[PDB]
């Protein structure tokens, strides 16, 4: 009925707060200090009303140090997920356009996979859209852009009927300025038939386009929306909780305790003389409002004048709280920091590595089968091979192959136990060969030099 | 801008010259805040005539 | 085609076990299914189905 298309769903509005907080945590201290009101409560709001209070709070926040462990945790997770390259299964020369420039921008499929995996690891949502222009174009839709999805039973099965997302463009005017022209796409699934309509605004006018049903090369239109909402848990429209929430909360707590610690360090971190038993007579006559403290000069004091240097002692409870929160983040099994001081007896972590990379083994599978489904949709657009797949690196904690490892792989290929292409993928993964398999075969076809 | 950036001279003579400073004119960009009056859109009237809210 | 559902724990809300000919037979089992409304508008409701 041409209804409110910019309607953002209630659960989406509910999750925007945590999504924004996670984003600011990822951008680092620049954004955290900027939006410090949401994170660090004012020590005294009654003063905070006054201008001296806001000056005090600005000084309190600027001295704070944001630890930046969320960014490192995300970066480390992607490093384990993306080692060497994801593997493509099926025809390759007939699919090179989706691989070299996935969305017609020169961006490879693996780089969009990296972006999608990062976005799913950070705030636990995403989207991949497939549209036909000829060439099919795989999209990437952020968690904050998908703003409506409706699920019902069509023929008694959980089906997605409505799905609305946001598209953003920059008008091609004659000048050099930048504008943000905005596009809304409405995906509808009536009576087992895909439909697509477009909404755009520009120069104060909302446009609506005619309903269209994109059809496969062999025809019969489409039976499901070419859109997967890949998240932390599963490719279901329901919001999957962001995996980074706990680490963010701990980092925010560490940030505010660091602010407290730094205020303490700046104020009471320097020694002070604290000349007790001193009279203004002595001060104004012999001291003269000034003291020489170096070793070359000696200062006298009257009777019962006890000098003693005061400074806040170390290992305070604020610092133990900070150390405990650093350890708590490490306990939360997060790859945010590396300690050289701690040591490990080898053979122990081999047991826990399965649990250490649970989130990795889960987001990798989600992104992998989401991309496989999207590529199957593209194939049905072109009627290409439908039994193709796309798998990410399922073997984390990658390292170079030892001589025993390489020799065992060679012997396992000399026996009819591992495929030759599988051997080459082994050797490439371990960083012992770099050329493609077919180029190697061509180079090894010729007679040996001897 | 420096108004008197180029001045005549006499290479055969040696006379005093006054110094000139660098001014910095500053631009501006105001902010205007606009809004919408409250609009009564109860779902009762829309539902009474079978229109979604 | 057959569909293999998944019913969350809180949704399974009634069941029975009667001994029939010396066997444990689950004579009753009632569970909840939850969906939205296909109003032509973009607004989302909550509908309930008891199987």
């Amino acid at each position: 009925d041409s209804n409110n298309i910019k309607y953002v769903r209630e659960d989406a509005k509910k999750m925007h707060k945590l999504w924004a907080h996670i984003r600011m945590a990822m951008e680092g201290s620049r954004a955290i200090k900027d939006n410090a009101k949401e994170f660090v409560p004012h020590p005294d709001n009654t003063k905070a009303t006054t201008p001296e209070g806001v000056a005090r709070y600005k000084a309190y926040i600027e001295r704070a140090v944001w630890y930046g462990a969320s960014a490192n945790t995300v970066d480390g997770m992607l490093g384990q997920i993306f080692a060497r390259d994801p593997v493509f299964t099926g025809p390759e020369d007939k699919f090179d356009m989706l691989i070299n420039d996935v969305d017609g921008s020169g961006l490879s499929i693996h780089q969009q996979a990296r972006d999608s995996a990062e976005d799913a690891l950070s705030l636990g949502r995403g989207g991949l859209f497939v549209d036909y222009s000829a060439r099919p174009y795989i999209k990437f839709i952020a968690a904050e852009d998908i703003l409506n999805w409706r699920e019902r039973w069509v023929n008694g099965a959980k089906r997605t009927t409505l799905l609305v997302f946001r598209e953003e463009s920059d008008a091609d005017d004659d000048g050099y300025q930048i504008y943000k022209e905005e596009v809304w796409r409405e995906l509808r699934l009536v009576d087992g038939t895909y439909w697509q309509r477009t909404w755009r605004e520009n120069d104060g006018q909302l446009y609506v386009d005619d309903w269209i049903s994109p059809t496969k090369a062999d025809g019969s239109q489409f039976d499901e929306i070419p859109f997967v909402i890949f998240g932390s848990k599963n490719n279901d429209p329901t919001i999957d909780m962001p995996p980074m929430r706990d680490l963010v909360e701990l980092n925010i707590a560490h940030f505010r305790n660091s602010a407290d610690y730094e205020e303490a360090c700046f104020i009471c971190g320097q020694p002070t003389l604290f000349l007790s038993g001193l009279t203004e007579h002595w001060v104004k006559n012999v001291l003269g409002g000034a003291v020489v403290i170096g070793s070359r000069d000696a200062v006298p004091l009257p009777v019962n004048a006890k000098p003693e240097l005061l400074q806040a002692e170390g290992n305070g409870m604020v610092k133990e709280a900070m150390d405990q929160k650093e350890r708590q983040m490490v306990a939360l099994g997060a790859k945010l920091i590396d300690s050289d001081k701690t040591q490990r007896t080898f053979g122990e972590a081999s047991m826990e590595a399965a649990a250490q990379n649970s989130v990795l083994s889960r987001v990798s599978k989600n992104v992998s089968d989401a991309y496989t489904k999207a590529l199957r949709w593209a194939a049905m657009f072109l009627g290409l091979d439908e039994k193709i797949e796309y798998e990410l690196n399922s073997d984390f904690d990658i390292n170079k192959m030892s001589p025993e490892e390489l020799a065992a792989v060679i012997s396992a290929w000399q026996s009819n136990a591992i495929s030759f292409t599988e051997m080459r993928w082994q050797i490439k993964k371990g960083g012992r060969a770099y050329l493609e398999d077919e180029d190697m075969r061509n180079e090894s076809e010729q007679d040996d030099p001897l | 801008k420096i108004q008197g950036l180029v001045r005549p001279r006499d290479p055969y003579s040696n006379a005093d010259v006054a110094a000139k400073d660098l001014r910095q004119l500053v631009d501006n960009t105001i902010k205007v805040a606009s809004g919408t009056p409250p609009i009564n859109i109860p779902p009762s009237m829309l539902r009474w005539i079978q229109k979604n809210p």
